């Protein structure tokens, strides 16, 4: 047809001829310095050795918000950088088994511990890692990247083909839209986007959560504006091709517009944003290097993404097309806008245009150690709190990733050594000098322990600084030269020589004018800076004065209103015998209207003792095997971190009663018993006592099902107060970890699961079958006993259904049940002809 | 033999024409039929037809219950499209893509319209299983390392765990319980043949009804998936792929209704005369 | 329970102290001994010792034949040396390296003289198996990917297929046939206990001799390896590692001679009186 | 002792921090042009 090139894959595979897995999604992060863990493998450095994160965030990274930038960078550049980094790296998804590296709030923190108590732990969960790297010291743990490491527009289209399919309309070569053709469609709501709740109101529905290529693209309205820009631009390119080539299909239009959009994105992200972030122009394209390794390093996550927080402001303006600022004060508070669902100011298309223009004409914050409170106090918390500390959780993520120190990273990259604390930043030491002293006091004057993030911020004066600039520039050069599909690589057949020039002469103002139909004289040529002549100046530098206050903190309680119903359910399950006893009572009422003696006993019942001993040792062996496996040999699946005593007590008795209930029919195989009664086996096994053995196996297998049911009553309680990110690791295919952390209620485990619902019926069947088959009622009414005792058919049916739907392990009851059932039914058929 | 060249046996190594676990069943039941045909002339002339039908239908039902379980033609789809073929090549091929969704996996077939197009032989038939003892994700990762053609991997990842279209859990559970019902129906067929040999008319006629009801229950379990793969797009270039009910579905329906009819006829004929 | 922190159970997860397939055997035979001790007061006073010895020795022999098979202490070696530890580190450790060559694999132990030296815990115990159902090369490649300490990999590759020191084939064949002889001896022990319960004195006394002769045959099979690992160097820095006969060798010798002596005593005492 | 460096391995493993298998013995030969076979494989 018209596709005369090799279309680029969505997941990044087969981009390199030799290393197929480079850049693919789910691939390792390849580090620059060997991992610095506590034991050499997978164990982070901690608070006795390194200072407290929340206590470090208060001494260095704290101050006012009216600090203008040195280079007059604009907010549009900051959030365009956030968008680019969402394209490149994503390491914020918690991994299995659930591991926690918590943040202990010091006593008296005026934010997270106002009413002064002792233990105000903020949860924090370690991220996903590669399953071939966590065991031995010459191969420490390596985390995995959730997106494609190439700069291939994996934030507009998705990191897989099945993801991109849910974004297209398959008509006109366009991405799917909603009621308004200027916004995406929020229809898919189950496994696409991140459904985190709004911290300021608690709303958590999928209504208003647009569908982008990045799973967390709705984090802020200001990061949403860039996604809307790149959505509208695709729908604009694929609509001009359909005007020039009216005979093209839908796949041709999509694959021709996607190519142009990716190339324009690469041009901007490399030759217009990078020269502004670093103030260094990258070297010109030498050609495709098939041997350069383009992998993302964990230090790049800190040098680029965690550094941008020093520039985020407290409020964001909105602007007319002709220098009018009162929302097309009228600024948006950043703390009150996290995971916003349907903002009453950003519902039309002109409103998003106004947001982009206001961001374009607003100068960002100064590049230094200070960070505004909308991030270090009111960041949306992922567990139990709804607010957290972004800096304290960035320090805890550096420790989780095993990142090097500051002086150790500054050495592997070939930078000059540093001896004193007053050498990290001589200008900062001359002006303030009270921040370096506080950092020294926190580290006990051990400069070789200062970690990567606090060091790179103290080193930054107006730009990222010597250490961060090096990492960022090297990473981007390796991403450009190592990618086969870079729009300048003339040997991939994407673009001709003239199209490459037409792309290399495109900017972000050209895109803001194409999407937002405004005159090009309403913006400045370089929208990443605002200089002394550009149009529509600020009203004033936007500090945190006049803006509305941030919404306060509230703690989420999962087991909030489940106290009364849980007690009723447990009491009802415990009152099953007391209703069958009443039914049997009224049924009967209506049916009426020295040592020598010891050794003598031993020598009498030698055979009975032997048989009972063998039976109970087999049941004990089964219990001990399961208890061993769950106590000493199952750590790779963190189930004993949630329930330890419960799961052992409930999975041992399971394997023992699977045997007691299966082999209880060999005591009622009457014809087989009467045939073996006269055999050499009679010297060993007393077949006269075959019913007394029935009542022994039966009355000792209910004392174990009570322990089973109680163990699972304890488990179901601990499963209904644990977060969703833990249950997603325990029971895959039954739970999926999206943003909204809330487990299923208790009654979902009891009445809406296969095991939980068959278990209650099993308890009822046993409560009837045991009370009616009692010596007090069997002696008074044989018909009632005989009718109720036929519940064993229903019992074995329920026992075969119960073990299915493999939740903890694959079923085993049918293995226990095959042989005795066959012997029993054969003996039953034999006793039918006679 | 004769060794005068290298290698000694210079010839193309063959491939088995059809599925193996189906040829085994066909050969087993043909062998049993041949054995009973050999024994047939040793029975009285009157009851020859009464034995022939009673053994042929019993064997046919027992074979269908077992072949439908391991079959992969419950829901099937097919389309002819032009797609890409491999990496590092801008060339497109004209193929016949197909889907075959069974109870414990899916078979994907890519076959060129001419089998020889790019100096290659495009006759693939790939299987990805989601049974309780298997892992779909590891099989897909292994089929991605070894580089299969592009459309095979597309259709293979549509069914992968944690995809925007949630087919994995639904198809896995439905296939699991349909397979369980089919095994129970096979057990009931065995017991029906046993309790029919020795003279028990009521119990045989009542086990045939169970043999039918469990097949219909398997149909009910598997039919809870058609409402899920309908909205998810299976576009392959300029062609869409629609799946409908395959032959195994209607075969199970037919034999289930047959067993139910036989059970009812036996019960009625046992009551009145 | 009580959920107020994260995780709920904050504690170190334990490890089993000893080998599992040996603790199983010890517990099984201790259980049998306890059962027979419970039954003991129900036997006549005279034959109490005659039953106690006859059951204790029979059980002990049956347990040794089974524990020596799965043991890994046929040929053992041990040395204390200073070696390198890991990659990307010029630091050396002071360890206690050891070898334990069984019948179907080898266990290598690296243990620091202080267990905590480089902020790590050096208490390794690694197993590489060459049984008929295993592949030593794949296990070594997997233990090379996952980066074990340097001396562990050195000693582990000494036994790898196609090494300049041909230990793989010899140890594999010798272990295979020694294990087969031990299984035959276990079967003979079972038959001896059976044909001793019912009154047959000659045949029991003649199966004990077989129980002994097959243990001695296992010794003969495994002793065809000592003449091969002697010249191959096992240098670990400044220390050499020499392997000699472990406890399982002498245990098998002792129980074999015991069974042979019992068989001869029974035969003689059956002839004259 | 006197060995104050990291002695070089004989089989070429762990020479690179990120790709441990580069240069090792028994490793693939990585080509410059896609393979030109008769059937593609
Ligand atoms: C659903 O589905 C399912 C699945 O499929 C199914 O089942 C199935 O069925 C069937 C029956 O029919 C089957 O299958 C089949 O088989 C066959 C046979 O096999 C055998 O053989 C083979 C071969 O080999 C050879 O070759 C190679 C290469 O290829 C090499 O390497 C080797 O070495 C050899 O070579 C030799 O020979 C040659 C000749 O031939 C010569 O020349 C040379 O020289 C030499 O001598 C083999 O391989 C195999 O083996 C394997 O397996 C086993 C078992 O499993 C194992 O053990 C081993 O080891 C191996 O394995 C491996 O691999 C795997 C993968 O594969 C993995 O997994 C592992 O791990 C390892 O690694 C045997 O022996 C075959 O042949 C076939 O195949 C085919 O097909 C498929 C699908 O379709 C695919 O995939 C493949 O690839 C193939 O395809 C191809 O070819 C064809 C022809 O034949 C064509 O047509 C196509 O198209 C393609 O083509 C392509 O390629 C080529 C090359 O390759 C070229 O040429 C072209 O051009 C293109 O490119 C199959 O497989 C069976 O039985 C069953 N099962 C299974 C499992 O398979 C079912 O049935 C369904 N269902 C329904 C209902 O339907
Ligand atoms: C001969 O030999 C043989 C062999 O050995 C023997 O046998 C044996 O024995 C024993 C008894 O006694 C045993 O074994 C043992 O076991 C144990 C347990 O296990 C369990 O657990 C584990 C753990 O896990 C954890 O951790 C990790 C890391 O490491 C991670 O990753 C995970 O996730 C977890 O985590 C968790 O937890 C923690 C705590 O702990 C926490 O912290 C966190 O957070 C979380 O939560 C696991 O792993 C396991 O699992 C596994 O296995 C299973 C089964 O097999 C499977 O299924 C799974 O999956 C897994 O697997 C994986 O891996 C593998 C390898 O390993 C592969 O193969 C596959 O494929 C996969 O991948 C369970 O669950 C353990 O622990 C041990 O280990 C140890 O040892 C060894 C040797 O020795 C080695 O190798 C290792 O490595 C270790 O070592 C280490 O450690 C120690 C302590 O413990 C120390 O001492 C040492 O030294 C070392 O250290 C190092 O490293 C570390 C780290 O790692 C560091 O820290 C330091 O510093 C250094 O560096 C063992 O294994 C058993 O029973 C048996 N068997 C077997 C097979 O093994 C015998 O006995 C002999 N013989 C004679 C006669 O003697
Ligand atoms: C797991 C199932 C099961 C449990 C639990 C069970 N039984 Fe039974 N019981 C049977 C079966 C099966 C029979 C055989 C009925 C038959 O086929 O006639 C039976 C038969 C009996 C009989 C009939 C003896 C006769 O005269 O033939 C008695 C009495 C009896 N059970 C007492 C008890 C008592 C007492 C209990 C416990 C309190 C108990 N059973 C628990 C399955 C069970
Ligand atoms: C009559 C005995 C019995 C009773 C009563 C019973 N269970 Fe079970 N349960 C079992 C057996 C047996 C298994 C293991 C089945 C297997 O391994 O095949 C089991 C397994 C389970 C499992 C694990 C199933 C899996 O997927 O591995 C859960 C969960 C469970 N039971 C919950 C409950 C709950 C909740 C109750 C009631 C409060 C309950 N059970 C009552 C016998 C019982
Ligand atoms: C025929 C006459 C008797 C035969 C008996 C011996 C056969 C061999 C035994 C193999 C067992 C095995 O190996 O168990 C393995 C499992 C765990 O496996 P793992 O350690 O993860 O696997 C690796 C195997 N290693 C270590 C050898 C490499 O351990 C267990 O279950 C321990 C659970 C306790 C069982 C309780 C029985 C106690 C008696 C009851 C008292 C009331
Ligand atoms: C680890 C635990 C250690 C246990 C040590 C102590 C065990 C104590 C056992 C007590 C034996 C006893 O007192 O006998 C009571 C009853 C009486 O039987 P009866 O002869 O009075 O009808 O006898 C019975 O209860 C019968 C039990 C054995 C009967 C075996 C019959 C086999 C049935 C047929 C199987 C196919
Ligand atoms: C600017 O805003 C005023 C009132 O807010 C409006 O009248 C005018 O049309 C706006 N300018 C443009 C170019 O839309
Ligand atoms: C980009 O193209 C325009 C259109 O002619 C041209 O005037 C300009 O010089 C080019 N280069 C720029 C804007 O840097
Ligand atoms: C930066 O912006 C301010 C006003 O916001 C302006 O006065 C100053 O001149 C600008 N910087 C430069 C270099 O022009
Ligand atoms: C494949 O290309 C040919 C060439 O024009 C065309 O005739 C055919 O319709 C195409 N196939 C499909 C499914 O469109
Ligand atoms: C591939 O096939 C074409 C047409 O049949 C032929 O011209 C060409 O030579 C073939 N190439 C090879 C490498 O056999
Ligand atoms: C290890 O080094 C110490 C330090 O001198 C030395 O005393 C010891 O002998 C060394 N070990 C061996 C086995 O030589
Ligand atoms: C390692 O141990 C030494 C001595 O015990 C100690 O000085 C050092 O701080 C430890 N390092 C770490 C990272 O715990």
């Amino acid at each position: 047809n018209s596709i005369s090139w090799e279309v680029q894959r969505f997941d990044g595979w087969y981009n390199n001829l030799m290393e197929h897995r480079w850049g693919s999604k789910g691939s390792r992060l390849q580090r620059l310095v060997p991992a610095s863990y506590a034991d050499g493998v997978y164990q982070p450095l901690k608070e006795p050795y390194l200072p407290n994160p929340r206590h470090l965030s208060n001494r260095v990274m704290r101050g006012s918000a009216g600090q203008p930038s040195l280079r007059n960078r604009t907010v549009l550049g900051v959030f365009f950088g956030y968008h680019v980094l969402s394209d490149l790296v994503s390491v914020e998804t918690p991994g299995c088994p659930a591991e926690f590296l918590n943040i202990y709030i010091p006593h008296g923190d005026p934010v997270f511990d106002p009413d002064k108590r002792g233990n105000v732990v903020l949860p924090f969960q370690r991220s996903r890692w590669d399953r071939n790297t966590g065991q031995s010291p010459s191969n420490p743990r390596d985390q995995s990247n959730q997106v494609t490491g190439w700069l291939d527009g994996s934030a507009i289209y998705g990191s897989s083909h099945s993801w991109s399919d849910t974004l297209r309309s398959f008509s006109g070569g366009q991405l799917a839209s909603g009621p308004d053709p200027a916004f995406p469609s929020d229809s898919q709501s189950s496994l696409l986007m991140w459904m985190a709740p709004d911290p300021s109101t608690g709303q958590g529905g999928p209504r208003g959560v647009y569908a982008f290529g990045a799973q967390r693209g709705n984090r802020e309205p200001f990061l949403q504006a860039l996604g809307l820009l790149w959505f509208r631009y695709h729908n604009l390119c694929a609509r001009k091709l359909a005007q020039e080539h009216p005979h093209w299909g839908d796949e041709e239009l999509f694959q021709h517009a996607r190519k142009r959009v990716i190339a324009t994105y690469q041009n901007i992200a490399m030759y217009e944003w990078l020269p502004s972030f670093l103030k260094q122009t990258p070297p010109e394209y030498p050609g495709y290097r098939p041997f350069l390794d383009p992998s993302i390093s964990p230090e790049f996550v800190v040098a680029s993404e965690q550094f941008l927080s020093t520039m985020v402001p407290s409020g964001v303006y909105m602007r007319n097309a002709s220098c009018h600022f009162q929302g097309i004060s009228g600024a948006l508070r950043v703390c009150n806008s996290y995971w916003s669902r349907e903002h009453p100011k950003l519902q039309r298309a002109e409103d998003v245009d106004a947001l982009l223009l206001g961001m374009a004409s607003q100068i960002a914050e100064r590049e230094d150690h200070v960070v505004v409170e909308d991030m270090q106090d009111f960041w949306p918390g992922p567990l139990k709190f709804s607010r957290t500390d972004y800096l304290a959780s960035c320090l805890q993520r550096g420790r989780d990733l095993g990142l090097p120190s500051y002086t150790k990273a500054r050495e592997a990259l070939g930078l000059s050594p540093i001896s004193h604390w007053q050498d990290i930043n001589p200008a900062l030491s001359r002006s303030n000098g009270t921040v370096l002293e506080a950092t020294a006091a926190l580290y006990n004057q051990d400069l070789s322990r200062l970690e990567l993030l606090p060091g790179g911020l103290l080193e930054s004066h107006g730009d990222p600084g010597p250490l961060f600039s090096t990492i960022v520039l090297d990473q981007f050069v390796r991403l450009r030269d190592g990618d086969r599909y870079w729009f300048e690589n003339t040997r991939n057949g994407l673009f001709s020589k003239e199209e490459i020039a037409e792309i290399r002469n495109t900017s972000l103002r050209d895109i803001l004018v194409a999407v937002t139909n405004v005159d090009p004289s309403a913006l400045q040529p370089n929208v990443f800076f605002w200089l002394a002549g550009d149009p529509c100046p600020q009203p004033s530098q936007l500090s945190a004065k006049g803006l509305p206050a941030c919404a306060p903190l509230f703690i989420r309680d999962y087991f909030e209103g489940s106290g009364f119903g849980f007690g009723l359910t447990i009491g009802t399950l415990c009152c099953f015998p007391l209703v069958s006893l009443l039914s049997a009572w009224i049924v009967a009422r209506l049916r009426k209207r020295t040592v020598q003696q010891f050794k003598r006993f031993i020598e009498n019942y030698r055979r009975h003792i032997g048989c009972v001993a063998v039976f109970y040792t087999i049941t004990g062996a089964l219990f001990l095997e399961r208890a061993y496996y769950y106590a000493f040999a199952a750590h790779h699946s963190g189930i004993t971190d949630t329930t330890r005593v419960g799961i052992i007590l409930s999975r041992g008795t399971a394997a023992s009663i699977s045997f007691m209930f299966s082999y209880i029919l060999l005591t009622m195989c009457r014809n087989l018993i009467t045939f073996l009664r006269e055999t050499f086996l009679n010297r060993y096994i007393p077949f006269d006592a075959a019913v007394d053995f029935h009542r022994l196996i039966a009355s000792t297998a209910i004392i174990l099902t009570v322990l089973h049911s109680a163990g699972h009553v304890v488990n179901v309680y601990l499963f209904s107060i644990s977060p969703l990110s833990v249950l997603s690791c325990l029971f895959p295919g039954l739970f999926h970890d999206d943003g909204s952390e809330f487990p299923q209620k208790y009654y979902w485990w009891f009445f809406q699961t296969v095991p939980g619902l068959t278990g209650v019926l099993l308890l009822l069947a046993l409560a009837i079958m045991y009370v009616f088959a009692s010596h007090h009622f069997r002696r008074r009414s044989f018909r009632g006993f005989w009718l109720t005792h036929h519940l064993y058919i229903f019992l074995y049916i329920l026992l075969i259904i119960h073990g299915s739907f493999a939740l903890i392990q694959m079923p085993r009851f049918h293995i226990f049940f095959l042989v005795p059932a066959i012997i029993y039914v054969g003996d039953k058929l034999v006793s039918l002809s006679r | 033999a004769l060794g005068h060249t290298l290698p000694f046996y210079t010839g193309t190594k063959p491939t088995f024409p059809m599925d193996t676990t189906l040829a085994v069943i066909i050969t087993i039941f043909l062998t049993a039929l041949v054995t009973f045909i050999i024994i047939l002339p040793g029975i009285r002339g009157k009851t020859r037809l009464f034995w022939l039908l009673r053994v042929v239908t019993s064997l046919f039902i027992g074979a269908v219950i077992l072949a439908v379980n391991f079959s992969s033609e419950w829901s099937v789809g097919h389309v002819n499209a032009n797609t890409t073929y491999k990496a590092f090549s801008p060339k497109w091929v004209s193929v016949d893509v197909g889907l075959q969704i069974g109870l414990g996996g899916v078979n994907i077939t890519l076959t060129g319209t001419p089998v020889q197009q790019l100096n290659e032989t495009i006759n693939y038939n790939e299987a990805f299983a989601w049974r309780l003892g298997r892992s779909y994700a590891e099989e897909y990762a292994k089929a991605l390392e070894k580089g299969l053609p592009d459309p095979v991997l597309y259709l293979a990842e549509k069914f992968t765990p944690r995809s925007p279209c949630g087919l994995y859990n639904q198809y896995r559970l439905a296939g699991h319980y349909a397979s369980a019902m089919l095994w129970v129906a096979f057990l009931c067929w065995l017991l029906a043949n046993v309790m029919l040999s020795m003279p028990v008319l009521v119990y045989g006629g009542h086990m045939l009804l169970a043999t039918g009801l469990f097949q219909l229950l398997a149909l009910f379990f598997f039919s809870m998936t058609t409402s899920l793969i309908s909205p998810c797009p299976l576009r392959l270039g300029t062609a869409v792929l629609h799946t409908h009910h395959g032959p195994a579905f209607w075969i199970t329906l037919a034999t289930g209704l047959l067993c139910i009819l036989l059970g009812l006829v036996m019960a009625v004929a046992h009551r009145m005369q």
